[PDB]
Order: C-alpha cells, then structure tokens, then sequence
C-alpha cells in the first residue's frame, strides 16, 4: 500500500525535512503534492511529469520546495506555519488516480 | 459465469454477453458487464455506463451520463445535453460542448477542445493545441469569446475577445481587444496588435505603399520616408524654421537696420 | 416479442437483438430495430440505418448513406464517399468532407467544418468555432480556398482566398485576397490586411526597424521618423525649398540687383 | 458457416456472430470474422483485429495494436500508445498523437492532424486542412513547435517554430521564429512577419497612431507622415542644412569679407 | 396539434395582424416563421432561439414584424401584397421538426 | 493480371520509350511511378489524380517524363543511366493497393 513516510518527525527551526514514498506503483504517469488532506487546486506546490521530465511550481509555491524523480519531497528553512499535513496525488498510465497522506510537527 | 443472451428486466431490453444489464425501456448491453439503466441507452463494449435518455457508450470504460450525450473510445465522460467526447481521457461538463483528441476537459456553454490536455472554462471559446496535465491543468482558457492556437497559452479570468496564435503567450487581466502574433509574445495594453515582445522584435516586410493624406490611416513603408512624396510642404516649412531659397535671392523680410549695421 | 439471435435473408447475415433485419450480404444488425440493407454494412444500436456499401451506423438514430461512409453519435447523416459525421447532428453531404462537434452541416469538396453550428458550402473550404441556427443557417462560408476561425463570421459567393481570424467579420461579395485579424474588424477591398475598422483602430506594437532605401518594402517605427537617419537629403532639400547654410556665409546664389537697391 | 453465440477460448470471452474468435481474458468479438487478440480487448463490426491490451476496434477493417489504443470507421489504424484514429483512413503512429477526417498520417509525439491528407512528422507540431496524396505524401509539417492552416504548405526539417495561415506557402531550412499571413506568401529571413511577396504585396489599413519618441518601437500612419508632429526639430535641422529664419532677419553666422566683397 | 389561428381574419388596410399558437409541444429549441406554404429559405422573416434569448430576422425583413417568446407574430401596417399563407416550423430538443400553416386575406 | 509492358525493348540512345498497363483495375483513385523494385518515397518520379485531374512530379524528375491518363509513361532522350526496372504503385477507390513491374535495357 501507497505510504508516506517524513524524516526527522520532529523538525528544528533551521533544518530540513524529507518525505518520502514506499509502495510507488510502476507504470506512472505523473504525481503532485498538495498542502492539506484533500486533492484541492489552491493548495497545489510542484508537479511532475515523467515523459518530458518536466517539474512545474503551483500555486502554493514558496520557493524552498525540491521535487525528486522517485517521488519524494525536500523542505528546507522550516518555520512555524509549515507544520502538519501534505498529500500525495499519483496518476497511472491507465489514468486511474491514488491518494496518500503524511504528517509532521514544526517544534521551536 | 457462462454467457447469456436474452432479454432483460426492462420492456423491449437486450442483454448479450456476460453479466449485463438493462433497466431500461428499449435498452441494449452488449459485451462484458455493461449497464444501461434508462430510456433508448445503449452500452457496447467492456465496463460501459449509459446512465441518461438516449445516452451511447460505446468502447471501453465510458461513461454518458448527460441526455443525448455521447462517450466514444477509452475512459471519456459526457455530463451534459448535447456532449460529446471523442478519443481517450476527455471530459464535456458544457452544454453544446465537445472535447476530442488527448486528455482535454470543456465546461463551457458552446466550447470546443482540440488536441492534447487543454482545459476552456470560458463561453463560446476554442483551444486548438498542446498544454500540460500533472493532476491539476496548468494552461486553462478562462476568457469568453476568445481562441487559442498552439502550446502552452494562457487567458485569465475577465480578459475578454482575445485571440492568440502561437506559443508561451500570457494574458493577464483587464486586457480586452487584443491580437498576438508570434512565439513568446507579450501583450500588455488593450486594442492592441502585438509580433514580439521587449527583448526580441520583429520585421514586417512586403508591404504596400499606403496614402499619404490628412485622413490616412495606413502604415507607411521605408522607400516613402526615403523620398518624401505627397508631404505637407507648409506644415514642415513653419515647423523648422527654413529660408525660402525663392524668397533668399531677392531680400524678402530682411531686417535693414542690423544688416547695414554689420556691413 | 422476443429477442433472437440467428441470421438473417442475406449469404452470412447476422441479426441479434429485437426486429433487426440484415438484406445485405455479410451484414450485421446488433440491437434493436436495426436496418443494414447493403454488402459489408454494418448497423450497432437503436434504430439504426446501413444503406450504402461498407457504410457505418454506430449509436442512436444514425443515417450512412453512401459508399465508405461513417455516422458515429446521435442523429447524425453521411450522404457522399468518404464522408464523416462524428458527434450530435451532424450531416455531410460533400465527397471527403467532415462534420465533428455539434449540428454542423458540410456540402462541399474536401471541407472541414468543427465546432457548432457552422455551413460550409465552398470548396476547399474549412470552419472552426460558432456560428448559429434557428431552421436555416444564418453564417455560412461560400468562398472557395477560404477559412475562418471564431465566433459569427460570413463569407459571400464570389469572394476566393480570405482568412478570418476572429469576431463578427462579413466580408462581402467582389472581395479577394485578404486577410482580417482581430474582433469587429472590416474589409472593404481586396489586397489588404485590416486590424481593425471605421469606430475602432488598433495599434502595432514591437516592430523591429526597416531599411530606409529606395527599393524598401518595410514598415517604419517611431523612432526612425523621430531621428530623420537615411533619408535622401536631395530629395528633401529640393522638395522644401531650402537655403543650405554652407550656402548662405559666401552669398552663392544671390541676385546683387535687388540686394543694392534694398541696401 | 452458421451464425455462433458462445464463449471463447479465453476466460470470460464471448464470440457472437460468424466465425469470431476472442483468445484475450474477457474480450469480446461481435459481428463478422473479428478477432480479439489481447487482455480487455473489443472488436466491433466487420474484419476486425484488437492486437493490443485495452485497445478497441469498430466498424469496418480497423487495426489497434496499441495499448490504450482506439480505430472508429472505416480502414482505421492505431499503432502506438493513447493513440486515436477517427474517420477514414486515418494511421496514428506517435505516442498521443490524433488524427481526425480524411487520410491523415501523424507521426510525432503530442501531434494532431485535422482535415484532408496531410502528413506531421515534427514534435509538439499540428495541421488543420488539405494537402495531397497519391501514393506519397507532397506537403509535410517536418517542424518542431510549428503549426499550418490551410491548403498546401510545407514546413522543411530544421524549421522550428513557425506559423502558418493561408495558401501555397512553402518554408526552406535555415528559418526560425516566422509568421506568415495570406495566399500565395514567401518567407525568406528568420525573426520576420510576412505579407505578402515579391510581386504581390498587401497595404495594411485601419491602424492606430503610434508614439513618437526616441524609444518608440510602434508603426507609423499616413497622416503623421503628412504633417510631421513629434520630431527632433534640432536632427532634422542639422541633417538638412538649412539657414534658420529667425538667424536670417539679424544676419547671424555670416562671413563678413565674402559680402562685402561682391556688393 | 399544432395549429396557427389569425386574428382578425379579416384584415383592415393600416391596423395589425395577431398570429397565435395553440398545442405548442414542451422541449423546445428554437422556430422560425416563413412566407408561403413550404419550408423555403430564401422567405424566412424571423427566428428566435431559446438557449440565448437570441431573434434574428431574415431574407424577407420588411421591418414591420415582432416576435414573441411564446412563438407568435405581430405584423403592423398591412398593405395589400401581405395577404395569404404563413408557415411555422418548430425544432424540439431531440431535433426532430414539425410544421403548421395558417392564412388570412386584406381587403380594401 | 496488372503488367507492364515496354515499347521498344531495345531502345536506342537518342529515342524515346513507352511504358503501357494491361488490366488495369477499375475504380481508381490514383498511381504513381517509381524507379526501383520497391514503393520507395526517395525514388518516386511522377504521379497522377483522377478526382482532381492532377499530375506532380516527384524526387527523382529529371524534365524528360510524361503522364498519360490512361497510366502509362514516356521517357524521352535516353540515356546510359536509365536502364532498368520501372515500378507501378496502384491505389484502388477502397484504399487498397497494387504493384507492378516493368524493365528495359539502353544499349548504344
């Protein structure tokens, strides 16, 4: 099953933090990340897209995001707002959809 | 479960194939669990739904729920009157609007998509051409009465009567009347006609000779600006302030006192 | 009655559904109340049609009518070869013509018409967008080699060879050879290119400079008429009458007559 | 044979009709000698082959070995993934590639091809129109990121990003970033906007007044010309040599020796 | 069914005409009005179409007539050539047609 | 049986040469020339349109090849170059197609 998985759970001030993804399905097509529990347009951050290897900011796009091609996700200069949920939009090649959905706390 | 063929729980139904079902009056399903669930609906293939009156899915894992719409190929949705998607992966939520080629979705009244992954949620727009899709469309047409040629355009909401042919060309908002004309032309002002942007410009060339009159609305070319037919001789006499060669071999308006005062 | 799956009055015949019958010679009639009446035709769904050889009907109401002909949809009618109806009401009545999106109608050689409610009745002739229809067809194309892209456009008979690129544009009859860009733009001669009309005009904007020469077909910028670089100082010197200043602190040219008496 | 309406060798599979066969897990073939090779795969009509998994055949000899794959009409072929061929004798060979009218041929990645014979061969590239086939296919979109509308042009292989709306125009190699507008027009420079050619040529009409400045990159009209408001006074006054007339009155910058010498 | 009825039949030579409907069918999309006994295009004088509030007149527009939304026609100024044959054609939302025809005479 | 016959076979080096069809299939909807033994697009000289009555060359035209409607060629002022195998691409009205071959030799 589709699992995402955040390093450290407990984030400094400064540092970094580090999502990453266990059950990824072959044969994808594309994949977003998005601030929230649900796949809304407004709270959208960066998309791939794997046949042109193409990453797009969104609409939620502070500028300290990284995108990896196994589908991983790199937030660096944590701050106070930044704490709590991200979900995980995954499109197969037979555009049929899957979800997931992972957590963490920002500590002073 | 074996095949069956036979008649089903609605008057004047057919089912043929395996595990299908028609609920309707006069409905059809035909191949491998279909469903046709109202009146004159019809279901042909693998996994199709005809949920609305005179509804067709034909192909495999298509779904027409709209009256008189029609879904034909892989994995396309018609969800309005009169909508059809033609192709794999299209979307009509308009009425009177169609969607047909890759990847496109149509929610306007009168809105045609042709191509691959492009989103129109204007009114009475078009899109001919190429965008991008990574779970959210990331070029939309949100304009009324405007249309879209090529790859990667953009309209905004409230920009209105705006036609783009060419690529990487983005309206913002307030902007209204407009042409652009190019690849990676900007337009910044309303009743506008834009062939470049600030950092490439381009020649207009063949070009005929237009008027030169008071009343001349036409563009000029570089041989008239050499020559300088057809000018206003007055109008540039008094504005540089020029001595007549006509009126300098006979001493006409000659201050007498200073010239005698000098010789 | 009761569904029947068996053949039909024709060598390799096929009926299966509800009152299908198949006249022609390996011919298929699936659903209900089908009609395939020719060799190799094929008719899929309720109440549809085959009447030409290798013509087929597929969906709801459909008529094909001539030879390799293709209805796909709702209601929709192919009469000539090669011709194409793909979408809601839609009828090609011209040799390899197509009509795809909503009520479109084509009569012509190797039209296209997409979009809704256009007519094409010219020859290598092609509609994109919206027109209008209330039980006759109010826009229309009947220029041959013309084509048109937006919303309400109009091309007369007589007038060959124009391009429409936009909104509410009629181009009438005696017309040749022009181009209209832009919404409520006007064309009153052949030869041109208008961006605009008599209420509205429009400007040009990032235009790279042209030569200034004698043989220079090239539109001229602001800044070129501003500064006065390249022109045929002769020309201008012989057209206002000047007096060269080279000329005038040696007394060349100077009538010694005149000049004593007035001193 | 007598007409057959069973199960196939496949799980899940019907046949039903006249010898079909369906050797794929839950595929179905109906009509006349059809055959469903693959996994999810459908075969509709006559003489049909579903050679690819989820890939779906209808109407008359159509080809889809393609996954995700879909041919509607009449002598069809699909080859490559998300593929789509509509209408009649249409082959899509590019991944997510449409071809839709009359036979069209697409062979690039994200191309469409719309009309009457016409070839695209370029990436992110499409074609709206007719063009000519006789064995071979004479006018080509060999471009990248480029896009024609029309009747008969041609687009050579290095010629990237370029447009075209009209008639007869043919672009060699060595061109980029182009516009061409009208009937009968030639490109011959990259980074230009065309009107016509060197025996025909188009006047421009209904355009707007531009600014006059230094820093003006906006074309100029007739009437501006004709009266001459906005220039350098002090450049076109030391360009033209020419004898102020407020200096001629007070007899200012005149050698004294020389006028005093022939008077 | 649908029929057309005149009001008056007999016509003076400066008053109006009131063309009215009876059993108009529900689902509409749109008709027209025509001069004569058959569904001629070049003797069409007006059409309304619902979907937009849209009117439009036609090849035979003298400027004297007004349509009405519940598909009925005014003609102001009769003169003595407008007197025979008018016909209605209805489009119904399945894009199925019916037709209807009606008559009146002017005397002097 | 579609063949292609030659006339004369021996050709002189100053002469001309015809290549006529026997059996040519009814309900056409073009054909071309080519220069080889195989439908090659690099080699293809001349080919014609019934629907529009239209002739274009190809690649390989040299300026001395004429179409006739009756699909047959002429070459004119031979030669050393152009001996060999002719080939006839046949499209049929259903989309269907036919090849031929003919073949003369030049001697001087």
């Amino acid at each position: 099953k589709l699992t995402i998985e955040s390093t450290p759970f407990n984030v400094a001030e400064g540092k970094e933090v580090l999502l990453l993804v266990h059950n990824l399905p072959q044969h994808l097509f594309g994949y977003s990340w998005y601030k929230g529990e649900r796949v809304d347009g407004n709270r959208q951050i960066i998309g791939y897209v794997i046949g042109t290897q193409q990453a797009t900011p969104g609409p939620a796009y502070s500028g300290r995001e990284i995108i990896y091609p196994n589908a991983s996700l790199l937030i660096q200069n944590i701050i106070q707002n930044d704490t709590g949920f991200y979900t995980l939009h995954v499109i197969k090649s037979d555009l049929v959809n899957e979800e997931a959905t992972g957590q963490f706390r920002v500590y002073p | 479960s074996a095949p069956v063929f036979q008649a089903g729980t609605g008057t004047d139904s057919t089912v043929a194939g395996v595990n299908n079902e028609a609920n309707g009056e006069k409905s059809s399903a035909f191949g491998y669990e279909n469903k046709a669930k109202e009146k004159l609906s019809s279901a042909f293939g693998y996994k199709n739904i005809a949920n609305g009156i005179e509804g067709s899915a034909f192909g495999i894992s298509n779904l027409a729920k709209g009256q008189y719409s029609s879904a034909f190929g892989f994995r396309n949705v018609a969800n309005k009157r009169h909508s059809s998607a033609f192709g794999s992966g299209n979307e009509a939520n308009g009425e009177q609007s169609s969607a047909f080629g890759f990847k496109n979705t149509v929610s306007g009244f009168n809105s045609s998509a042709f191509g691959s992954q492009y989103e129109v949620t204007g009114n009475f727009s078009g899109a001919f051409g190429m965008g991008e899709f990574n779970g959210q469309y990331q070029y939309k047409n949100e304009g009324n009465n405007s249309y879209m040629i090529g790859n990667k355009n953009k309209i905004a909401s409230g920009s209105n009567d705006n036609f783009i042919l060419g690529n990487n060309v983005h309206i913002g908002g307030g902007i209204n009347n407009s042409v652009a004309l190019g690849n990676n032309s900007t337009v910044s002002a309303s009743n506008t006609v834009s062939v470049g942007s600030s950092t490439l410009k381009r020649k207009i060339v063949n070009v005929g000779d237009g008027a030169i009159s008071a009343n001349s609305s036409d563009a000029v070319t570089g041989r008239q600006l050499y020559s300088g037919n057809g000018i206003d001789t007055a109008a540039w006499q008094n504005k540089l302030n020029v001595t007549r060669k006509n009126d300098y071999k006979d001493a006409n308006d000659i201050d007498v006192n200073k010239w005698k005062a000098k010789l």
